[PDB]
This record gives structure tokens, sequence and C-alpha cells, in this order.
């Protein structure tokens, strides 16, 4: 009967966990404690962009480490050039919804997608001087949450339908269905090597994907909450996590669990995003307290913090160069910190 | 894209005339727009521009206070009304369109212009004047200025143009590095501050033409007297 | 400034003076949002995302329906949330006073207002009259409950329906007047499926919404 | 129906963990060889910083 | 008359000091913030016009006691008397878009212009001035020897302009309650700011301009009327930054 | 003008 399967599930759940406690000979706290603490962080803002007329929901950099694409209620992309703070383009949404915004790594397509459950991929440069829809991808069943690319044809999503998709943009179709996950998908992560990605959920797990299979390697289970943030590792063998239950984690690919967590008393409020330096020495995570904090990612002492939002702190990003940090709130404002 | 002009003809000294070019297939606002003329024999010479909005419009010392150049968005067609014709004024003007943001390429088409027949400055030189080269065979076009071209935020504002005979001029390489969309990969460009120059590796048939370099650091925008190269 | 960077910073400027432009256009609209079970006829009232529009006094009004504990704080900058309830079903009214706890009591919703239409109290007059079907068998307390004589704006009506009628209205205010501390209030009506008057109570409701923003902004309530 | 999750969770419970001790000191290395080149952690001089 | 004259003045500069303090957290808070609502442009331009008539307040007070140049206070008096009244005009804005917030609440908060606030309190600002240059030439050295007939319009319009901002302050926020009425708060806070404004910032200034036309005892006008007018003109000036930010803040 | 006193000659 369906007792005999609902069994052996449990069996391998309990051999996972002991097999895993077999590798815990030593924390990452012990081996990291005899290590100069990074100090003081002082980062102020260097430029403040605006323009945006509602909450920013979604921030991308490029691979320039000069443009950036950010994403508001309002329905608009605004792509800005961050060293002069000019706008390089507006693009109107036909939807309003928007929850995601990538760019691409070429830089030469800009993705979005919402409530509408469509990511929608425009083509910045083209003749005719404006930004027009390249290809509408439909087929998620719910709200679009976040969407990464491999290559100008070729990007992968998550819905609010417990799935995430792998799509070529050509033919406008499906190629992978990630399935596994028993919640909404919140977030994502692409590994520096472009072969494997990390899907947080509101299960409180975090899996790992092969791209080219389309299997779920491992799974991650130490949160408490929905994840709302994730991040490689700049190696591509280590990610940390967001959660509402104001904790960030950090998760060895290799081990195959949890190595530190990032709490604090005085935080109660969950995390909206979560971002690496360009060394992996320090940990970002903006909150919902209106606020930026940045993490020692190997002591999991705080090292300083970024206040300067009105509102809840939406996005974060990291510049390939690590030269600055961008932030975007409910607040309608964006910051560069440095 | 296309720039189609009107206007022309003879016109007699002192007197006025109106040229006219008409866009159809881009988005004719978001594009600032530029005149330049090219006397029968002689180089390529700029006249006046009229930005996107009308809101910055600049002239040549030699047009200025008796040309008035404007635009029609919601007809999309760009003027140019002239006053107190001269007899240095006979060229063919071309209709260009320019746009302007981080990573842009600036004149980028050119229409094919028409004919007028009436009956300080950064000066920068194209030392030869015409160069006899075998096809298949590398080239190397080097023009210099008077004063750097690098700026300080590490843009190197120089256009590399060609004009197929009887054709209106196209855009190679922008700001001394930058190939154009549509144009071949054996193209290049390098240069410092008041030295560039420009390789053909592999030349080929259907490129030979009169090669001009274009300063964009100021107005008024500077050319060059033009190199040509002959089979 | 070089002549290109300069020609940049223009277009700059000409795409401000478009965000502002549509700015306008933006503030002079009021967005709503509906929510509620299936067969709460909520898609026949003002007579992934369905946007509907309608205007009334010349104001407009904005409304979208998503065919939900996450997408819902996008819609944290709302005029008002119309919550549709079917106060005839009586075996699913339970799931309608968690489902409207659940709305009332969310962290993002904390300032938003919610406009309670009751559809088919025409189909509750029927059940009431005609005797199959008791609220006390769902609801104990509907038998030790006592209309207010002083609250009888009921025209026409058996107060057999009357005692139906506010008693399920007072079990979505009292859901409301437990956790509010005043920042935002709940508007309960009574609308059937012929019912026209609908658009304007929704507009009489956003009136009241919006002085109730203009007295905070200028710290009098 | 739950043939898969039996099926998934076989292809996880066979893989080759590693020791958490072997795990910091990879990241130790890497946050060691790469310290110099990160400007949030060490500040850049003002002659550096584009803003 | 040495103890009345020494004890109002000390405290005045008191009072002076516990609001001009008051007055930079409350221009620090709003020019720091990027909301910058209606309410918020009118407050932060009422700072500002406390900010230098507490200035003038206090260094005409200390001045009193300590030694200074006299002709100094040719340079002290046009401009508390430039910032008195620019501050009595932003309170009557402030009363006149309340109103305006409970007539036509969808109107004020989609139709109204945004740079309304901006535009009307820099207007104000040369309304204020406009009366100071027109003082300064009909009232001094431009009209000396003319007649003493061409101060006393100068005075007449003064008086003329501050019952009108008495009348748009009382009329605003009359016409709020009947509309509110045809609460607590809005009651204690309406008839707070009209009783700070009748009787602590209005009664200098009015005596100031009517008396300085109209004779009356030495004794009586100056130790008994001019100097309690100073210290209650300190003392709305100080409690503006608390009746209309604090309070609310709080 | 005769019965102003100090503060009343401002100018």
């Amino acid at each position: 009967e369906l007792d005999q399967l609902r069994q052996e599930a449990e069996q391998l759940k309990n051999q996972i966990r002991d097999a895993r406690k077999a590798c815990a000979d030593a924390t990452l706290s012990q081996i990291t404690n005899n290590i100069d603490p990074v100090g003081r962080i002082q980062m102020r803002t260097r430029r403040t962009l605006r323009g945006h007329l509602a909450k920013i929901y979604a921030m991308h950099w490029g691979t320039d480490s000069r443009l950036l694409v950010s994403a508001s209620q309002d329905g608009k992309l605004i792509i800005w050039d961050s060293y002069t703070t000019n706008k390089v383009h507006a693009i109107p949404l036909r939807s309003s919804w928007v929850m995601t915004c990538a760019y691409a790594p070429s830089g030469n397509y800009v993705a979005c997608g919402g409530l509408d459950n469509i990511c929608s991929i425009y083509n910045l440069k083209t003749r005719e001087g404006n930004v027009r829809v390249s290809r509408e991808l439909a087929g998620h069943t719910g709200y679009l949450s976040c969407c990464r690319f491999l290559d100008d044809n070729q990007i992968v999503t998550s819905s609010g339908d417990t799935t995430c998709a792998l799509w070529d943009i050509e033919t406008g179709q499906q190629t992978t269905t990630f399935t596994g996950h028993t919640g909404d998908v919140m977030s994502l992560s692409l590994a520096p090597d472009t072969r494997l990605f990390v899907s947080g959920a509101c299960d409180a797990s975090a899996k790992l994907w092969d791209v080219r299979e389309g299997m779920c390697r491992q799974t991650f289970t130490g949160h408490e909450s929905d994840i709302n943030a994730i991040c490689f590792f700049p190696n591509g063998n280590a990610f940390a996590t967001g959660s509402d239950d104001a904790t960030c984690r950090l998760f060895d690919l290799r081990a195959d669990q949890e190595l530190m967590t990032y709490s604090h008393d005085n935080i109660i409020c969950g995390i909206t995003s979560v971002s690496f330096s360009k060394s992996g020495r320090l940990l970002l995570a903006g909150y919902d307290d209106f606020n930026c904090n940045v993490w020692d990612a190997l002591k999991a002492d705080r090292a300083g913090v970024l206040a300067g939002h009105d509102n809840r702190v939406s996005c974060l990003g990291v510049t390939d160069d690590g030269m600055a940090v961008a932030t975007g709130s409910w607040d309608s404002f964006l910051k560069i910190w440095n | 894209v296309q720039l189609v002009e009107s206007g022309g003809g003879l016109v007699q000294p002192g007197g006025s005339r109106k040229l006219s070019c008409s866009a159809s297939g881009f988005a004719f606002s978001s594009f600032g727009m530029h005149w330049v003329r090219q006397a029968p024999e002689k180089g390529l010479e700029w006249v006046a521009y009229i930005s996107s909005g009308s809101g910055t419009i600049y002239y040549a010392d030699t047009v200025k206070g008796r040309f008035t150049i404007s635009r029609d968005d919601p007809k999309n067609t760009l003027f140019l009304q002239m006053t107190s014709l001269r007899s240095e004024d006979t060229a063919m003007y071309y209709c260009v369109r320019s746009i302007y943001y981080y990573g842009s390429s600036p004149f980028d088409f050119w229409g094919q212009g028409t004919t007028l027949t009436v009956s300080s400055d950064i000066v920068m030189t194209q030392a030869t004047s015409s160069v006899p080269v075998t096809p298949g065979e590398s080239v190397s076009i080097s023009c210099r200025s008077s004063k750097s071209l690098l700026h300080s935020n590490g843009n190197t504002y120089l256009y590399w143009f060609l004009q197929r005979p009887g054709q209106s001029p196209q855009l190679l390489i922008y700001r001394m590095s930058n190939l154009a969309s549509g144009v071949p990969d054996r193209f290049s460009g390098s240069g410092s501050g008041t030295a560039f120059t420009l390789t053909i590796s592999r030349l080929e048939a259907e490129d030979v033409g009169v090669y001009y370099c274009m300063q964009h650091l100021e107005y008024p925008l500077t050319f060059g007297a033009g190199t040509k190269l002959e089979l | 400034v070089s002549a290109e960077d300069k020609a940049a910073a223009e277009r700059s400027k000409m795409i401000d003076k478009n965000l502002r432009e549509d700015g306008e256009k933006a503030r002079r609209t009021l967005r709503l949002l509906l929510l509620g079970a299936d067969n709460s006829g909520k898609s026949t009232i003002v007579k992934g995302i369905f946007e509907t529009k309608f205007q009334v006094d010349k104001v407009n009004f904005h409304m979208f329906d998503v065919g939900r504990r996450k997408w819902i704080q996008c819609f944290n900058d709302v005029t008002a949330i119309i919550f549709v309830v079917d106060s005839s079903d009586y075996n699913r009214l339970q799931e309608a006073l968690n489902d409207f706890k659940s709305i009332w009591n969310n962290r993002w919703l904390r300032t938003i207002s919610v406009i309670l239409f009751l559809n088919k109290q025409d189909l509750l007059a029927e059940k009431v009259l005609a005797g199959k079907s008791k609220i006390e068998d769902y609801f104990p307390e509907f038998a030790r409950y006592t209309t207010p004589e002083d609250a009888t704006p009921e025209p026409g009506e058996d107060p057999r329906v009357t005692r139906a009628k506010y008693f399920i209205r007072k079990e979505f205010v009292d859901i409301s007047t437990a956790s509010g501390d005043g920042r935002h209030i709940c508007y309960p009506h009574f609308t059937c499926a012929v019912d026209t008057e609908n658009a304007r109570r929704i507009f009489n409701d956003c009136k009241d919404i919006i002085l109730q923003m203009n007295l905070r902004e200028y710290n009098l309530v | 129906q739950a043939r898969k999750l039996v099926e998934q969770l076989k292809m996880e419970a066979n893989i080759d963990r590693i020791k958490v001790s072997k795990a910091a000191a990879d990241l130790m290395a890497y946050c060691e060889a790469h310290a110099k080149e990160d400007p949030l952690l060490t500040p850049v001089p003002a002659s550096e910083n584009p803003f | 008359c040495y103890k009345q004259t020494l004890s109002l003045t000390v405290l005045t500069c008191i009072v002076s000091l516990v609001g001009l303090t008051g007055n930079a957290v409350v221009l620090w808070l709003l020019g720091c913030r990027m909301r910058r609502n209606a309410f918020s442009i009118y407050i932060l331009n009422l700072a500002a016009a406390d900010f230098l008539f507490l200035s003038g307040r206090l260094i005409y007070s200390l001045l009193s006691f300590i030694s200074i140049p006299h002709t100094i206070s040719k340079i002290l008096y046009p401009v508390m008397m430039f910032s008195y009244f620019a501050g009595l005009s932003f309170l009557s804005a402030v009363s006149t878009e309340r109103c305006l917030s409970v007539l036509w609440p969808i109107w004020y908060r989609c139709h109204r212009p945004t740079h309304l606030s901006a535009v009307v309190c820099v207007l104000l600002w040369a309304l204020s001035l406009l009366r100071s240059i027109l003082e300064w030439m009909l009232c001094g050295f431009l009209f000396s020897g003319a007649d003493s007939a061409w101060c006393q319009t100068s005075d007449f319009i003064t008086v003329a302009w501050l019952i009108f901002l008495c009348v748009v302050l009382c009329g605003s926020s009359l016409v709020l309650l009947i509309r509110i009425l045809c609460l607590t708060r809005l009651y204690v806070t309406i008839l707070l700011t009209v009783l700070v404004f009748l009787l602590c910032g209005l009664p200098f200034g009015i005596q100031f301009f009517l008396f300085l036309w109209i004779h009356v005892d030495r004794e009586v006008l100056f130790c008994h009327v001019h100097l309690v007018s100073i210290f209650l003109s300190a003392l709305n000036s100080s409690a503006n930054p608390i009746i209309y930010f604090f309070v609310g803040s709080f | 003008p005769e019965w102003w006193m100090d503060y009343q000659k401002r100018y």
C-alpha cells in the first residue's frame, strides 16, 4: 500500500541525516576562528538614482559593471548609467505588476516578468532606435518570481507554481521543467559556470539542479520559513539563503549541509535580498527593517550597516568587478554604495 | 530605415531655399539630426545640428545667422531654410541621424542628399591623399589632430567614414575602436590622442572609396581632407 | 562633459519629462483589489490578472482580480480591497470569516481598508423564510442573539431576515474591530445580483478612505 | 505517486560527501587568495573609484 | 521697572534657546526627508521663518544687557519683522490647505498640482519682502522730510494685512469643523492651533503697528504690552515645531 | 512722532 512506500522515505530521510553527520568533524566557526576580523565597513552613498514613481521590486547589474536595469510597479524598466546617473532607456511594460528583471550577459536583452505569468524579453540595441518586445514566454501557471540569463537564447525562470523552467527564446517553448518543490519558488541563482542553479522556495527548502539533465541533485533543509533570496558563493561551491525567519544560512554543495548561520537578536525582520562580494568575505543582506547588513561570511560577525532607505529594501546587487553595491527600496529610490 | 531628401536645384545668389528630408522607418523623435554638405569635388563639411526635442541647435560659422534648422516631429520631416545664399553654399546636402546615450553609435544612417547649385576649431589632417593598393593586402589609413581627442572619461571621439563612388557615406568605426553594425570584422581601429590609424586587413573589392575621419570632441564637428583608396 | 555626454544628459532629461507626465495620469486613478472565494459572484458586481475599468463622477477606478500569501505584498499601495462574500451558503461562511481575518491581520495590508459586499442577500431571504436551514446549526451564538433595536434601518422586510442579516455583518465587523488600531476601516454593504448601485458605493467609500488619509497627513486623526 | 519521492531520495542518498573541515579550508583559501581584489573590503583610493 | 524688564528679557532668551534648537531639528529632519508631502513643505518653511525670528529676538535681547554698536539694530530689526510676517502667513496657508483636504479630498490627493506648496511659499516670502521694502521706503530715510503721513499708511496696510491672515486662519479652521460635524483630536488640534495663533503670535505686530499711531500711557504700553508681546511671540515660534511636527511624530 | 519711544525709532 501507500504506507509501505511512505515508510521507505522515512528510512532514507534518516539515512541521509545519518550519513551527513559523519562529515561534521568540525564547524566553520572553529576553523576560521584564528583569522583576523574584517573590521568596520564604512560605505557611503555615492549615487542616488531618481525617476521611479513607485516601489522598486528588482534590479540587475550588467557585466560591464556600469549599466543596471531596474523594475518598478509604475510599469517601467529604466536602464541607468550609474557613473553619470543618466537614463539610457525607459521601457514601458504591458503589465505594471513586475517582480523580476534580468540583464543579459551580452547586454542586448533585458527580461521582465511578474503577476502576468509571462517572461517578456526586450531587444535593447536594434534599429528603429526604440526598445521593443522580442518574445513573450508563456506556460507558467503561477506568477514569475525570478529570471536569469545563461545566453542570448537561453533563460531560466522561477514561478509561483512550484516549478522552474528552462526556455529556448528562438523556439519560444520550455525545454526543461524542474519539478520537486511543494511551494512557490521565490528566487534562484546561477552558478558561475552556468551548469548548475539553486532554487529557494516557500517550503523552507533549497534545491540544486542540473541544467543539462533536469534533476534535483541535492535538497537542503535548514530554514524554518519562506526562502526569499539566494546567491552562490563566487567559488561556485556554496550558497547563502535568506528567509522570513531573520536568518541567513550558508550551505556547502560538496559536504551537503549548512556551515554557518547569520542571526542576531536585534533583527526580527525577514531578509528580502542577499548578495556576496567579489571574494566572498562579505555577505550583504537586505531586510524589511528599512536597512541593509554586511556580515563577515567566515566569522559570522556583523561588519557594518547600510542605512539609507525610507522603506523596505527590496533588491541588492554587487558589480562583477566589486566596485559598487546597489540597493533598491519600496521608497522608489536606488543607491550606489562603495 | 530611410532618409529621403527634397529641395535642391539652381538658385540665384542672395535667394532662399528650404531643403527638406523625410524619415520613414525609425523613431525619428528619439534621434538628433545633423546636416553635412559636400562641395562638388571637396570633402565633407558640417552645417547644423538639431537635438531631440529641438532644445539644442548648433551651426557652423559659415552658415551661422543665415541658415535655420528645424524639425516636424508629427510629420517626420527635417528642414533647413536658406537666407542670402552664396557661391560657397554649393554642395550636396546630406541628412544624418544621430542618437546619444552610453554605448550608442552616432552618425549611423546617412540619407542620399540633394544637390544645390547656387550660381578655436580642431583641425585634423590626413597626411596621405591617395593610396594605390593591391586586393587582398592589408592597408593602413592614418589621420592626426591638433589637440588630443581622448577625454577625461576615457572615450576617444574619432569616427571613420567610407564613401563609395556615387553613394552616401556610412560609418565604420565609432570612438576609435568600435565597429558599426553590419561592418565586416576586417576593419580595425587604433591610436592615441593626436595619432590614429585604420587597418583594413584582407582587402576586398566593394571597399574602395574616400575614407574620412571626424572628431566629435566639441563643436563644430571637423572632418578630414579624405584619403581615397584606388585599385 | 563632452559633446556626446552632454547630448546623453539632454536625452535623460526628456525621459524624465515623460516619466513625470505618466505619473500624473497614474496619480488620478484609484486602484482596487477584488477578493473572494468562488461562488461569491465576484465578477458580477460592477455591472493571471483581469483588469477592469469603471469611472464614476468623473473619477477613474481600476479593479484587479488574480486568478495568495505571497503576491499580496504587491498590493500594499491600493486604495481599497473589495471583499465579496456570499451570505447564503452557511457552510462556507467560516472559510469567508477566516479568509477575511488573514487579509485584515496581514502585515503588508495594515493600512489598507476593506469594502465588504455581502452577495446574494436575495438568496439569503429565501433560506431564512423557507425555514429548511437554520443558522444555529452552523453558528451556535445565533440563538442567544437579539436584533439591535437602535440599528433598525430595515425598510419593508421581515425581522427574521434582518436578524439573520445583521448577525452575519457582526461576524465580520468584529474581526475588523479586534486588531485594527484605527489605521484602517471596514465598510459593510449588502448587495444582490441585480444591484446597480455598486459603483457608487465603492466611490462613496473611497471618498472616505481618502479623507482619512488627509486627516492623517495633517495630524488631525 | 509516492514512487517518485522514494526514487528521488535514493539519488541524494548515495553521493560523495566530503568533510566540513575540508569545506571551511577551501572557502578560507578562496577568501585569502582573492582578498586583494575586492574593493568593498579594503577601500580603493579616490583615484580609482569611478564613484 | 527694572524688575519687569530684566525678568521677561531673560525668560525670552530661554524660550528662544529651547525653540531655536527645536527648529533646527525640524529643519534637519525635514531637509533630509525625500517624501516631502504638501504639509511638510509648509512646516519646513515655517521652521525657517522661526529660525531668523528667534535669532533676531535672541540677539536683540542679549544686547539689552551686553554692549555692542547701536547701528547693529538697523540690520537686526528689518530681518525679524520680515521673518515674523512670513511665519504668520505660513500658518494661514497650512489651515487653508487643511480645510481643502476635508472639503475636496479626491481633488487634493489626485488633482492638486504637486508644486503648489513650493510656489505658494515663495510667493509668501516675496510678499513679506515687499511689505518690508515698502516700510523702509515710506517710513525711514527715503521719505524722511516729506511728511509723517507716509509711514502711517505703511502701518495701516500692515494692520490690514495681519487681520486678513487671522480671517484666513480662523475662517478655514471654522469651515473644517462644519464639514466634519455635518474626532477628539480634530477638535483639540484645531482649537489649539487657532489659540496659539490668536493669543501668542498675533498680539505682537497688531499692538506694535496700532500703538505706533495711537497714543497710550508709556508705563502700561511698554512694561506690560510690548515686553509681554515679545515673550509671547518667541513662545509661539518655539511651540510651532511641537504643535505641528512632534505631536504627529510621537 | 512726539510720543514715540526709543524702539518706535527703528530706522
